[PDB]
């Protein structure tokens, strides 16, 4: 998506 | 003298075992804080990836 996961590392 | 290795608010960062005050046990998680020199500073690590001298002063407050 890469989800980027934005890792959001959250 | 044993080091932890932390991740804070996306930031790496880590102390000396001595300089640790608070070792709870949070589900999965160390939770802990520490002296920053004069401050107070508070971080975690996962019980999966702890120095075992972490998880040695963890299971001593648990008594």
């Amino acid at each position: 998506t890469x989800x980027x996961x934005x890792x959001x590392x959250x | 003298m044993v080091k932890v290795k932390f991740k804070y608010k996306g930031e790496e960062k880590e102390v000396d075992t001595s300089k640790i005050k608070k070792v709870w046990r949070a589900g999965k998680a160390v939770s802990f804080t520490y002296d920053d020199n004069g401050k107070t500073g508070r971080g975690a690590v996962s019980e999966k990836d702890a120095p075992k001298e972490l998880l040695d002063m963890l299971a001593r407050a648990e008594r």
